[PDB]
RNA sequence: GAGUACGACCACACUUGAGUGAAAACACCAUAUCCCGUCCGAUUUGUGAAGUUAAGCACUCAAGGCUCAGUUAGUACUGAGGUCAGUGAUGACUCGGGAACCCUGAGUGCCGUACUCU
RNA sequence: GGGCGGCAUAUCUGUUACACGACAACGCAGGUGUCCUAAGGCGAGCUCAGUGGGAAAUCUCACGUAGAACACAAGCGUAAAAGCUUGCUUGAUUAACGAUUUCCAGUACGAAUCGAGACUGCGAAAGCAAGGCCAGCGAUCCUUUGCGAUGAACAAAUCAUACCAGAGGUGUCAGAAUAAUUACCACAGGGAUAACUGGCUUUGGCGGCCAAGUCGCUGAUCCUUCGAUGUCGGCUCUUCCUAACCUAGCGCGACGCUAAGGGUUGGAUUGUUCACC
RNA sequence: CGGGUAAACGGCGGGAGUAAUAUGACUCUCUUAAGGUAGCCAAAUGCCUCGUCUUCCAAUUAGAGACGCGCAUGAAUGGA
RNA sequence: CCACCGGCCCCGAAAAUGGAUGACGCU
RNA sequence: GAUACUUUAAAUGUGCAAACAAACCGGCCUUAGCCAACUGCAAGGCCGGAAAGAAAAGAAUUAGAGGCACCAAGUGGGCCUUCUUCGGUAAGCGGAGCAGGCGAUGCGGAAUGAACCGC
RNA sequence: GCGCGGAGUCCGCGCACCA
């Protein structure tokens, strides 16, 4: 049995790109995300990335250059407990605010914060976004989700409505909504909101909790107290609460 | 009964010379470019036109004025 | 080759436009008349001594012919003429 | 005679080089060109949408159209006695800004910094001297320049 | 001095074998009523936080590779010249240009935007 | 030479080819007149050829820079793909006479590149797609189909014709409708071209020289001659050469050196030269 | 489409293999419209070829008589 | 006094009308 | 590899530029162009500034007047040489690349020779 | 291309022929 990486082995072998062998990229999509049009001579162009770690979400909007991208504005779901939420981050109801935090954030730093108010009523509906591809136009990013799968319900369209709602613009179908019904080829505004609002949540815990009254799951919530009924007002708030003050970070 | 050479080719080619070619500035037509800004650009010209003509007027009015 | 029967498409000839069902049929040219000016031309020169008066062709080559397939719409009465590579069987069915 | 096709020949000139496959980067992607420019026609052989012909392959022309994928340029070509004009239209992968021009881009430069000097009334710097001067010599190593027995 | 997210150049960054890892983070890890997907909750999707640096990761340390110099060497080859030498193959000379493998010496990523910890 | 054979007659890849481009031979090695409603378009998931360890071809784990595949020849290219499986589809449609490349006279045809408008497909989106990258094809006139003015003294309905776009074909592929023979033979020309001498080169002959392979001394071309250089053999007659058969001398029965002065025959069969008695 | 006709034009193989040292009376196969019969021959017809044997001469690629594996003899395209 | 390498010269070196460093000649 | 295909890689080449219809520095006008928007970007113009008119560092030279038409002849059998070469055993043989010649040309040299040497 | 038969496909027959 001879050796496979022999001397001759390496003399002809070419490595791949750092975060190709580190497996965090997917050139081929970022190549097809970052390219325009070459009579628009460099004008700029956003990307809403979406990024979810095991314990965190992350929602950034970043402009591409050769040196390196700039990072225009950033929001992380952990900075939430500020605004009234815990115990419950990276979930579907944190990536809703997430979103709405970002674009909160954008829009009064580009200082179009009164314009575009967005969506103040909360709703899981659809409404197709303005855009001159098709009265001021509102500021407009697409959407980068990197290698995570894009099924109905996923969270990086929570994320995304989040955003749309709090005024940006983000082209895109309502047909990866955990309310969409691929075979009617509608959506139920119902459930998203249900969704949204973390009903299932609350659906989840009194089941743990009334199983658990005989003789691991939610020990946070169980230990803190924390009572159902009061979730979806929980997140009613705290949507307000962004609305005052988008800004208000956690201390020191 | 079918020959080919190129042997006398390039004295022949180099008699009156091999002409330069003609500057960028001189037989710069448009047509075929893009069709947008060939668009904006016309309008542009038409009130340039329109901006010379009464320029001109002005100076003959300024000259026979002094 | 094998083309399928029908096909959707707008075809708006005047009429509801939307994608909707097609007709396909194959081109077949029509029977040469006797009274097309040229054939009356050609007896005309033809009459009488000297024998044929035009070349007739004989050197045949091609094997095949392009296929041109006529597309007409419910309702919108108009017909279109398509063109495909040129082929030896053309069937025209839609079972895969 | 036999066989002349529109890429015949170019079994060297179309080729990647040494462990420097791939594709396009988005250093190529994010260049920017303008009507007017001096450009480079380098064919790259892994896109094959938009590549030129052969002879294009390593001319420097002016661009004299954009597109939203697509350059225009112009390329001289002498073909009896005289010289052509001719205009090629390509993809973006094909071009690369070219750097015919920096020496005397340069050299305007350091003459406009050289005029705000004098009528600022600033020190000039101390011009170089001339290499082909007489001088002295002071040696410090002397040896001898021969042929030896040994050196055959 | 570190970490994470997005990155430009794409081995001085790779492959193999070991040791160390403050706090933060990242990650393994628990689970399957709901959204969603499989022969299989393996992968993927949702909801979690008991445990762990064992692995991933980062740093450091020894070999193949890779990168930059030196030698090989004014050698091989080559533009120009002769009523040059040789039966010839070929060779030297005159005015110019000038390598490669092998061998050997050194090192083993670097530069940006945003937010965080000691 | 011509005939026979063949296609070097349209057309692609590698070489010939001499580091821009261009570059020939009945030069070399190979291909093409088709095939595909998917083998076209797009999104997603996945990784191939092969090797090693296991389990009464298949199941399992590790490695695996492409060593497989991409209809067909070859070359380039490609790894969360341009390959494989799968879901949905018809951009293989239409496209106001836009511009351009290759061949090139800077004409056409075939192929190809960059576009603007319509109507659409796939995708969450940015995007991608007007066939399968690069060989796979065709004038005038005539016939025929699709689409929306004329028949001159007026009008109606038929019929014929016209503008525009396709289809039926010319493979000798920038495109006549084409079988033999002449020794009974003809004309205008050609040494631009064969059959005979001569020239060049090889042939086959033919034994030598050192040592025991080596180193020397018929064909193929087409230069002259087609307003003509009389084509085999024998007879007759002269002359020259040596690589010595006899005659003359030497050295070792045979072998070698010098020597071209003199000589080298009569017949049977065959047109024979040769050959054989 | 069916018949007839060779002193009409013409044709008379593709062939193989077996058997009493030889050989083949003897057998088997392939196969046609039919498969060369009576005769004749290295003939004005035989490539190989100056075929082989006998005769003719001192000596015969010539002549004659025989033989027949007949490149490619043969019956009014007339055979002897 | 040996083994090898040079410079000139000599063998190796044989044809067909009488004849050619251009001729005569030159040491 | 087989038992010449190739990482490396010349000499001789080849494309572009090197200040007077060009480019550099600041206003302003216009666009039913791009961008969330414009005091940014794209394009066409107008008003001003500067100008060793291209220094020094080996830092060009020219028997260096640019461009644009019209009308028409002969030719479309070539051959030789230098350095590369493909076919062929070889050829005063066939086929090619770059340059110079003869053809179309004498004169002075190589005794003589279309093409050698000098001119 | 047009008519007959016999199993739009094929098979025979006899006819037609300006890209
Ligand atoms: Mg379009
Ligand atoms: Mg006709
Ligand atoms: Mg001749
Ligand atoms: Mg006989
Ligand atoms: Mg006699
Ligand atoms: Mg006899
Ligand atoms: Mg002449
Ligand atoms: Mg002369
Ligand atoms: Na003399």
């Amino acid at each position: 049995v001879k050796v496979v990486k022999n001397k001759a082995y390496f003399k002809r072998f070419q490595v791949k790109y750092r975060r190709r062998r580190e497996g965090k990229t997917d050139y081929h999509a970022r190549r097809q995300m970052v390219l325009q049009d070459k009579t628009k001579f460099g004008s700029p162009k956003y990307r809403l990335v979406v990024r979810i770690t095991n314990k965190d979400i992350i929602a950034q909007i970043v402009q591409a250059k050769i040196v390196g991208d700039e990072v225009v504005m950033a929001a992380y779901a952990h900075e939430l407990p500020a605004f009234g939420i815990e115990h419950g981050l990276t979930n579907y109801a944190a990536a809703y605010a997430t979103g709405l935090l970002l674009a909160r954030r954008t829009l009064a730093k580009l200082g179009i914060a009164d314009k575009f108010q967005g969506a103040k009523e909360a709703d899981g509906s659809y409404s197709a976004v303005r855009t001159k591809k098709d009265e001021r136009f509102p500021f407009k990013a697409i959407l980068d989700v990197g290698l995570a799968r894009t099924t109905t319900g996923a969270r990086v369209f929570g994320v995304l409505k989040g955003a749309v709602d709090g005024g940006m613009a983000v082209p895109h179908r309502p047909n990866r909504f955990p309310g969409y019904n691929k075979e009617k080829s509608s959506l139920d505004a119902k459930v998203h909101r249900d969704r949204i609002f973390g009903k299932h949540v609350a659906d989840y815990l009194k089941q743990v909790k009334e199983e658990a009254s005989s003789n691991v799951q939610f020990s946070k919530y169980m230990a803190a107290k924390v009572l159902p009924e009061s979730i979806e007002g929980m997140y009613k708030k705290a949507h307000a609460a962004i609305r005052a003050d988008p800004s208000k970070s956690l201390p020191k | 009964s079918k020959n080919h050479t190129n042997h006398n080719q390039s004295s022949k080619n180099h008699r009156n010379g091999i002409k330069g070619p003609v500057p960028l500035h001189l037989h710069n037509s448009k047509r075929g470019s893009w069709l947008p800004a060939l668009v904006n650009a016309r309008r542009v010209r038409k009130h340039n036109q329109k901006a010379a003509l009464k320029k001109r007027r002005e100076r003959i009015a300024a000259f026979a004025a002094k | 080759v094998n083309y399928p029967k029908k096909k959707v498409m707008h075809c708006g000839d005047a009429r509801c436009n939307a994608h909707k069902s097609f007709k396909v049929v194959q081109y077949k040219a029509g029977k040469a008349r006797l009274f097309a000016r040229g054939k009356r031309r050609y007896d005309r020169k033809q009459s009488g001594y000297g024998g044929q008066t035009k070349p007739v062709f004989h050197k045949k080559a091609k094997t095949t012919k392009k296929i041109v397939l006529k597309l007409q719409c419910s309702g919108c009465k108009s017909i279109r003429q398509v063109v495909l590579k040129r082929t030896k069987h053309f069937e025209l069915n839609d079972k895969k | 005679v036999h066989s002349y096709g529109y890429k015949s020949g170019t079994r060297h000139l179309f080729a990647k080089k040494f462990r420097k496959h791939g594709v396009p980067s988005v250093s190529t992607i994010l260049t920017n060109i303008k009507v007017g420019d001096y450009v480079d026609v380098v064919a790259d052989s892994a896109v094959r949408e938009g590549m030129p012909h052969k002879y294009y392959h390593g001319r420097t022309g002016i661009v004299w159209n954009v597109t939203p994928r697509g350059v225009g340029v112009i390329i001289n070509k002498p073909v009896r006695t005289r010289t052509l004009r001719k205009r090629i239209c390509v993809r973006f992968e094909h071009v690369r800004k070219s750097r015919c021009q920096e020496a005397f881009k340069a050299k305007e430069h350091q003459f406009q910094a050289y005029l705000a000097a004098k009528k600022a009334g600033k020190a000039l710097p101390p011009l170089q001297k001339s290499s082909r001067l007489g001088g002295i010599v002071r040696p410090k190593n002397v040896e001898v320049l021969a042929r030896r027995v040994a050196d055959y």
